């Protein structure tokens, strides 16, 4: 039922990674109303504050949840290590 | 065309009983397993294991309960089938008592592979070993942080091997632990679809990367280490199941897992002052938002008889719910790729209600929340004691296991004798077979040593190693 | 230079006698094995009569050692003595290479050490001991590191003055080490030419020497306790 | 009776020291026959598997076997640094 350590040291993991390129990540978590799942929403955005991208997802399990949020997050550093 | 003839194997790896069989020499060989498992070491240690509390159930009379609910639903699946006649069209005439035994042999032995402190002291493990072996910098080219010269990337046939090694051993899961303990430790040697039973997962413990969407949920935790590679492949095609596909019993172990995951806490607290019967009924009441459930065993009683009926009004509930959703997607889950779980409706919100009062009340207690820490405290010292063992070479290490008498390693050659026999026998005969002038011996050898390392660590009781770290720190 | 005293031999020759007897005799009494058993061992290790076999035979636990000595005895001495007297001159001038004890009588001690490693030596509780005393004298040269890390003029503040505002820490540690180490340190030092390029070199390797004499001074069970204590644990 | 401390300690100084010059020891260690004495055999040979040379030294003492071991390897070590 608990979220698995594997799985949050790979997001922690992943959040150096893209911290490496000198940027930041912010977390959001919550319930929502009537969905009966929880939400996680990220953030990515520079050191001086300037907005590039947001997501939310939407999963009733942690472990499925947290590994979207981590390969989303290995998708945005790919894409941002691409070009830029 | 569904047959359950072709997933029911009474065969064995080792002196497999060969010929036809009858319906009651069948039934023979499921009671041997039975006898085997039930006086078994590692379903002994069990009761020296902590739930949560250290009259408190322990992790044996945890698993006696769930046992009892997973009977509950494959019987209740039995008779369902029999109403529509469909009990010979699919296979299971001559199968009845297999298809319950093994379901209850799954459910005692769904526990044997944790570690000691339970969650903690399977975090704790993790870390030590992600300082020394930095798994994150051997995803990609080579960059190194690793600290051992073996595992460094340099050779492209040998980076994978040693990618794949180092990270393998920073994922140590309970249940990859389980069948490994079942089949090289113990040698129980149980049939095949005993085995099949208590794999949980599909997603393989060196895996990196992203998994498929269509096994998304089946492949969210490792299931199996290296070192069982070539087993699982084997038990694959014997019990006709395709890559990262699931045993089609283990969905009703799974549901019984999740009826009994907090209710049995709830009355522990109770026994143990937290607070009293009628204060947990206003919390109960307060969450909720149960009449026919939880309001008729509070009118039936007073605290040894407000659970015995609060248990049964949820199992009558939960239980029919159990088998139609088992009954309904029957192909799928026949073909091992149904990508859910058995229990969004009245049913699965009334167990978040026994979820939300545990962890706030129970779970938040001041003497639970010190124990665990004083778990990842013990844990991280034994590596600690025994990091000399893997700072030394080949060489020296095959010296010390062949001749047992050092006289240039006094300090590690008694670390080594406090290691458990079979866990020696075990690293002898895995290392007695890899091919000695290849390439790859050293990076196979240091595997199976932190495998051996890892193994005798996890086979402790709580209070076992609290006193062994005590005693090696001297202070006791 | 570098000759031995002609008495030293015999004294050396005591210790290899009496070198696993008592052992084996101690195991038994802590219920290891049986006199039976160790009976057995030692005969399957031998391959005895004169000396074993006379005891077993004249016994039961505290009868068959108490002539299995004797007997022994009977047999090492008269060798010992014909040893010491065939190379006196050697043994007097004091550059005899070789030890009073390649015969029946040297294999025979060989029959008490094989038995001693393999069946006492290698029990549990005796190599739990042994890895926690390694653990014990490490921790206790760690504690009493800061004395070493002083000044010269610093330390001879502490041994004069003995009330030092300056290290409170220091100072604590100094009054724990005994009154005859530091009255040896004291007459030691208080010897050396102090107008000389060598002061601090005596200086380190004194204070290194009284260091070391406290630590070697102590019981076993003296260290543990005190060990456990100056780490917060008793 | 048994080895000294302060004789593996010059014995590991000196397969340190010699193994700084990227070279290797292999050790071998038994009981003969009717000499009544331990053996220790030592094998030099350098990284690739040449074996360069080996020695044999027979004592029923522990400490003077592995003097005369160490002194061996300093022996090699002080031949091998003369040239080469
Ligand atoms: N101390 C503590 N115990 C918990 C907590 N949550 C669950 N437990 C206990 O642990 C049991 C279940 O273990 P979990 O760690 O939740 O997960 P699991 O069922 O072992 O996990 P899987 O093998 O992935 O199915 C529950 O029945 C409780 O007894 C918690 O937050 N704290
Ligand atoms: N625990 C343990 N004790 C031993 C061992 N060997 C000998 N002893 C004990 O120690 C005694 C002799 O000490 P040793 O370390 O063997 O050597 P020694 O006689 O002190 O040495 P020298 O001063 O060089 O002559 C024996 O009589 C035994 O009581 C061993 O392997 N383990
Ligand atoms: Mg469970
Ligand atoms: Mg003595």
């Amino acid at each position: 039922g608990r979220l698995y350590s594997g799985n949050l040291a790979a997001f922690k993991a992943a959040t150096n990674k893209l911290f490496q390129l000198d940027l930041a990540v912010i977390y959001d978590d919550w319930y929502d109303a009537y969905t009966r799942k929880d939400c996680i929403r990220l953030r990515i955005e520079d050191r001086s504050g300037n907005l590039i991208d947001t997501s939310t997802f939407y999963h009733h399990d942690e472990d499925v949840l947290f590994n979207m949020c981590t390969d989303w997050l290995n998708h945005m550093y790919d894409q941002l290590k691409d070009w830029k | 065309q569904i047959d359950f003839r072709k997933k029911i194997n009474w065969h064995r790896r080792y002196r497999s009983p060969q010929g036809v069989k009858t319906e009651h020499e069948i039934l023979r060989i499921f009671e041997s397993d039975r006898g085997r498992i039930i006086n078994s070491p590692a379903i002994r240690r069990l009761q020296q294991k902590t739930q949560v509390f250290p009259a408190v159930r322990t992790r044996l009379t945890h698993s006696m309960e769930v046992q009892q609910v997973g009977r509950y639903i494959a019987k209740e699946i039995l008779s369902r089938l029999k109403e529509l006649k469909l009990l010979e069209a699919y296979g299971l005439d001559e199968l009845t008592g297999p298809f319950e035994s093994i379901v209850e042999m799954s459910c005692l032995m769904h526990d044997i592979g944790n570690p000691p402190f339970g969650h903690f002291g399977e975090a704790a493990i993790n870390d030590w070993f992600r300082q020394r072996l930095h798994p994150e910098d051997a995803e990609s080219q080579p960059l190194d942080r690793c600290s051992v010269a073996a595992l460094r990337l340099r050779e492209e046939p040998l980076n994978e091997l040693r990618r794949k090694i180092r990270q393998d051993l920073c994922h140590f899961e309970g249940n990859a632990q389980g069948i490994r303990l079942v089949h090289t430790l113990m040698r129980m040697n149980l049939t095949w679809a005993q085995v099949g039973g208590i794999l949980k997962y599909t997603r393989p413990a060196w895996w990196r990367g992203e998994t498929p969407e269509t096994h998304h949920y089946l492949m969210k935790k490792p299931g199996y280490y290296l070192s069982e590679e070539a087993y699982i492949a084997r038990l694959r095609k014997e019990l006709n199941l395709a890559l990262y596909s699931r045993f089609p019993l283990t969905w009703i172990m799974e549901a019984a897992d999740d009826i009994s995951y907090c209710v049995a806490d709830l009355e522990d607290a109770v026994e143990k002052r937290i607070f009293t019967v009628e204060q947990l009924y206003h919390h109960l009441h307060e969450a909720w938002g149960f009449s026919l459930v939880v309001e008729n065993a509070w009118e039936k009683s007073t605290e040894d008889q407000f659970f015995m009926y609060l248990r049964v009004n949820t199992l009558n509930k939960l239980v029919p719910y159990a088998a139609q959703r088992f009954i309904d997607n029957l192909p799928a889950i026949f073909a091992g790729t149904f990508n859910h779980a058995l229990l969004a409706s009245e049913c699965s919100d009334l167990l978040k209600l026994y979820k939300n009062v545990a962890v706030k009340h129970v779970f938040s207690h001041p003497d639970v929340e010190r124990l665990e820490l004083q778990g990842y405290r013990v844990i991280s010292g034994l590596l600690e004691i025994y990091r000399p063992l893997l700072s030394l070479s080949l060489s020296d290490f095959t010296e010390l296991v062949e001749k047992e008498r050092v006289k240039r390693f006094p300090i590690e050659s008694r670390l080594f004798h406090k290691l458990s026999t079979r866990h020696r026998l075990a690293y002898v005969e895995a290392v007695s077979k890899l091919p000695s002038d290849s390439p790859e011996f050293p990076l196979w050898e240091y595997y199976y040593r932190c495998r051996l390392l890892q193994d005798y660590i996890s086979g402790m009781t709580d209070l076992y190693a609290w006193d062994e770290y005590r005693r090696l720190m001297a202070v006791e």
